[PDB]
DNA sequence: GTCCCTGTTCGGGCGCCG
DNA sequence: GGACGGCGCCCGAACAGGGACTG
């Protein structure tokens, strides 16, 4: 028996146009949805059905399996309406658990909200639309209605192991762990035994604002210090830049190369030891939205940070792959975009909105080459100021 | 025949009700053939006489087909239309001759009054009534309402276009490896068998449609090559387009315009070197389908290469799922590119033209990234994989201009060919300032009640000039104040600003702007050797900063 | 806030197909 | 002539941001 779901009040359903898929991904998508179909999990539908919801597929690494993808996340914005001991502990694995879904019926009038439609190559016959008749992976609601059967599930395993922390995402199930990582894995293996029926948050480190250090200053090298200082002033009000812009009074050419007096160089020193502190007084509030920026540094960093208004940063890190002879932006923009994903949903039990920097079009024809979760956040596309890039660089 | 499958159960848009239209006059002509189509029709059940308990009329009228012979029956059903409730289009695309495979045999074949054979839903069917105007004074017009989908209707090609999936399922599941490329009505099919055992599994599909209420009359069973399908003709090895007539015309309008860019699009995709960049921009804040444009020189000179290149012979070829997929890509000037896709290497799959104008400033290397991108998703669209480029571009170019683009930009395997004119970047700023070259502070100030302002600059040798500007903008002054120190600087020049406006533009190394202002910096930063550009936060009293800050104030700010 | 500048979306012509 | 849906192209209108102003 069905649990009743409706709409945020005011709100239709979804029309989002499907995009272009691969033959591979077509064909894993076409054998998945027969399987599908003749388990009685989703049905054939009609175009009187007004709603559309694109879909694709991931081929997880050295897995010969395919797993199919929804891109429920407008949905998911239109559907009606945490652990902090989880980021501490030594190892953290995270399962698959979307599969029980669908032992769990959706009420019938929310089931057209559901549709999707499969593509042909070459556009041989028209798409072929499908929706849903049980829980489906990636929808808000999957997790909500489920919880209790999950709670159930997980009592006697919590019992026998308090020292454990599992947390539910849509559709995973972070582990969390301090055991050598030999028992760690062990204890995983019991939990996907007794489920039929690795990160490590505790080095995530925090990427610092980080000042030059020099023997020899010009008059550029000091503009571009205090315009970096500048900047900064605004995440901490400790930093000054009187003395050092002192040092610039007149016209003079960018390669003049200027003492610095003993007032500057306390000030650098002192500015220095505050950039050290934290940002004070920045209080996560649940009912908004994380944003997260990365600016692309070049040789392969990235730096990105979560806050949810401008300057109050919760966090901030870099992604560092090594130098590339062959290096892919998209892809290394694609992982990043995961790892920080990651990240908040460990941290916080939420996604962030990414402010991507690169083209709408580059990342909409290639991102989907390079994902590997099962759940995908909400993201625009900006044309970052090169600015903040100097600013945050390593 | 009327089809056996269930209809599909449609609605109106809430609190809204049936059309309520007059019928207007039709020719005597189209009378008779509309007469004609009706009781032959009611005789078949796909139309059923009404009477005044149906409140309801939309007009009516018809037109002649392909074979200029028959009639073609059409409702103006753009107020039922209005009132109907929504689809989600199931047609996502159209297929394309290269996309098709080499196969031992073929057929193409068509289904007679399609639609007239697929039921309309009950409930609907009194929204659908139309009236058949009196032929004489002697005898009067009978009203109808359909029991089959009308043609006008905004709901019939998508139930349509589902009825016929579902209705060839259960043949394609029983015969996998017969391929039928399903255009609406439209049906290609394709096989790998020897032409007799072809044509026996042909006449089980027509008797399968048969079934399912669907005739394939013989006058449009096509047997032998070659193949007219889609706007195609379909030989054995090769495809051609069916041929392109480019209008004559001496005077052209918007609508002539429209016209010739259209024919001419369609024909890119098979004749290399289409261009449409001059005609497109004499479209430019047009008033109306009737404006007379005259066309210029460029455009002149445009119209006459397409017009040539079109007079050549051409074809295309069908693909070879075992060959890379090729595409080569040639520049010509105003952001306007050619590609051609291929295996073998003077046999074409097909070709296209890439020329969108995306924002203000750009240059030659972004409008390659996005030529690439285009191109990918059209590969993907056409044959499910990613071809393999040849670029005029060399690898230490494109090395370059990722190391100096702050943004993520990627192309996939490519290789560098050597048909000019190459794409390079035009000039390069200089990451460090340069010893030597003066020091040039610029800025700008505008007043936004007058609009007039002032750019300058003061140089670490003692020069100042201020120049004076009306009409003007704050970004405008700064654009301004950067031309200045380019203009009055040697070979070598470092240059201070404090808006990011400006830096950002001339950071990300344009050569064609929509901005003539912009386009003048550029043939500046062309013609120099080493350009630097620093930037300093406005109003902190920084450096050189301020001494030109109070120059460009002062009679504005 | 306002003015500027720049990006995306959508709708309107046309081409082509049925 | 003229009705419908699909894709393509191109242009302009109506938005949505983000940065810099006035006293
Ligand atoms: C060409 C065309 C077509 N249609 C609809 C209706 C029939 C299907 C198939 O078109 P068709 O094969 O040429 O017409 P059809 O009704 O089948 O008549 P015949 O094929 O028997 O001549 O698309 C339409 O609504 N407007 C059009 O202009
Ligand atoms: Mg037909
Ligand atoms: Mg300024």
């Amino acid at each position: 028996e069905t649990v009743p779901v409706k709409l945020k009040p005011g709100m239709d359903g979804p029309k989002v146009k499907q995009w272009p898929l691969t033959e591979e991904k077509i064909k894993a998508l076409v054998e998945i949805c027969t399987e599908m179909e003749k388990e009685g999990k989703i049905s054939k539908i009609g175009p009187e059905n007004p709603y559309n919801t694109p879909v694709f597929a991931i081929k997880k690494k050295d897995s010969t399996k395919w797993r199919k993808l929804v891109d429920f996340r407008e949905l998911n914005k239109r559907t009606q309406d945490h652990p902090a001991g989880l980021k501490k502990k030594k190892s953290v694995t995270v399962l698959d658990v979307g599969d029980a879904y669908f032992s769990v019926p959706l009420d019938e009038d929310f089931r057209k909200y559901t549709a999707f439609t499969i593509p042909s190559i070459n556009n041989e016959t028209p798409g072929i639309r499908y929706q849903y008749n049980v829980l489906p992976q990636g929808w808000k609601g999957s997790p909500a209605i489920f919880q209790s059967s999950m709670t159930k599930i997980l009592e006697p395993f919590r019992k026998q192991n308090p020292d454990i922390v599992i947390y539910q995402y849509m559709d995973d199930l972070y582990v969390g762990s301090d055991l050598e990582i030999g028992q760690h894995r062990t204890k995983i293996e019991e939990l996907r035994q007794h489920l039929l029926r690795e990160l490590h948050p505790d080095k995530w480190t925090v990427q610092p604002i980080v000042l030059p250090e020099k023997d020899s200053w010009t008059v550029n090298d000091i503009q571009k210090l205090v315009g970096k200082l500048n900047w900064a002033s605004q995440i901490y009000p400790g930093i000054k830049v009187r003395q050092l812009s002192k040092l610039l009074r007149g016209t003079k050419a960018l390669t003049e190369v200027i003492p610095l007096t003993e007032e500057a160089e306390l000030e650098l020193a002192e500015n220095r030891e505050i950039l050290k502190e934290p940002v004070h007084g920045v209080y996560y509030d649940p009912s908004k939205d994380l944003i997260a920026e990365i600016q692309k540094q070049g040789q392969g960093q990235w730096t990105y940070q979560i806050y949810q208004e401008p300057f109050k940063n919760l966090k901030t890190g870099k992604y560092a792959r090594m130098r590339g002879a062959h290096t892919n932006d998209v892809k290394q923009l694609t992982e990043a975009v995961q790892k920080i994903t990651t990240e908040s949903i460990v941290i916080w039990g939420k996604t962030p909105k990414f402010k991507l920097p690169i083209q709408k079009e580059t990342w909409e024809t290639w991102w989907t080459e390079y994902w590997q979760a099962t759940w995908i956040p909400e993201w625009e596309f900006v044309n970052t100021p090169p600015l903040v890039k100097l600013w945050y660089q390593l | 025949p009327i089809s056996p499958i269930e209809t599909v159960p449609v609605k109106l848009k809430p609190g809204m009700d049936g059309p309520k239209v007059k019928q207007w006059p039709l020719t005597e002509e189209k009378i008779k053939a509309l007469v004609e189509i009706c009781t032959e029709m009611e005789k078949e059940g796909k139309i059923s006489k009404i009477g005044p308990e149906n409140p309801y009329n939309t007009p009516v009228f018809a037109i002649k087909k392909k074979d200029s012979t028959k009639w073609r029956k059409l409702v103006d059903f753009r107020e039922l239309n209005k009132r109907t409730q929504d689809f989600w289009e199931v047609q996502l695309g159209i297929p394309h001759p290269a996309g098709l495979k080499k196969k031992k045999s073929v057929t193409v074949l068509d289904v007679g009054d399609a639609y007239f054979s697929v039921p309309l839903d009950e409930d609907f069917r009194k929204y659908t009534a139309f009236t058949i105007p009196s032929i004489n004074n002697e005898t009067p017009g009978i009203r109808y309402q359909y029991n089959v989908l009308p043609q006008g209707w905004k709901g019939s090609p998508a139930i349509f276009q589902s009825s016929m999936t579902k209705i060839l399922e259960p043949f394609r599941k029983q015969n996998p490896d017969i391929v039928i490329y399903q255009y609406m009505d439209d049906l290609y099919v394709g096989s790998d068998l020897e032409i007799g055992q072809h044509r026996t599994k042909i006449e089980e599909l027509r008797q399968h449609l048969l079934r399912w209420g669907l005739t394939t009359p013989d006058k449009k069973h096509q047997k032998e090559p070659p193949f007219l399908w889609m706007g195609y003709e379909l030989h054995p090895d090769k495809w051609t387009v069916q041929p392109i007539v480019l209008p004559e015309k001496d005077s052209w309008t918007v609508n002539d315009i429209c016209k010739l860019v259209g024919k001419l699009n369609w024909a890119s995709q098979i004749y290399p070197g289409i261009k449409v960049r001059q005609l497109s921009k004499l479209l430019r804040g047009t008033k109306a389908l009737t404006e007379v444009i005259p066309l210029t020189e460029e455009a002149e000179l445009e119209l006459a290469e397409n017009r040539e290149i079109l007079k050549e012979p051409v074809h295309g070829v069908y693909y070879d799922p075992s060959k890379d997929l090729i595409a080569e890509i040639q520049k010509q000037g105003q952001g306007q590119w050619t590609y051609q896709i291929y295996q073998e290497p003077f046999k074409n799959l097909k070709t296209g033209k890439y020329a969108r104008m995306r924002g203000a400033h750009t240059n030659d290397v972004k409008q390659l990234t996005e030529a690439v991108q285009k191109i990918t998703t059209e590969s993907i669209v056409i044959w499910g994989k990613t071809p393999k480029f040849k670029l005029p571009i060399q690898k230490e170019t494109w090395e370059t201009w990722w190391t100096e683009y702050w943004q993520a930009t990627w192309i996939p395997e490519w290789e560098f060919v050597n048909t000019p004119p190459l794409v390079k970047l035009w000039y390069q700023l200089e990451k460090e300032p340069i010893v030597g070259a003066e020091t040039f502070y610029v800025d700008g100030a505008a007043n936004r009640e007058t609009k007039l302002g002032k750019a300058g600059y003061v140089t670490n040798r003692g020069r100042q000039k201020v120049v004076t500007l009306t009409d003007t903008t704050n970004q405008k002054t700064e654009l301004q104040a950067i031309y200045l120190a380019l203009q009055d600087s040697g070979l070598e020049v470092n240059i201070v600003t404090d808006s990011q406006y400006a830096l950002g533009i001339i950071q990300a190394q344009p050569d064609q702007s929509e901005s003539e202002l912009v386009n003048q910096i550029i043939e500046q930063l062309i013609k120099k050797e080493k350009v630097y550009l620093a930037w300093v936060p406005a109003h902190k009293g920084i450096g050189g900063n301020e001494q030109v800050d109070k120059l460009v104030s002062a009679g504005i700010r």
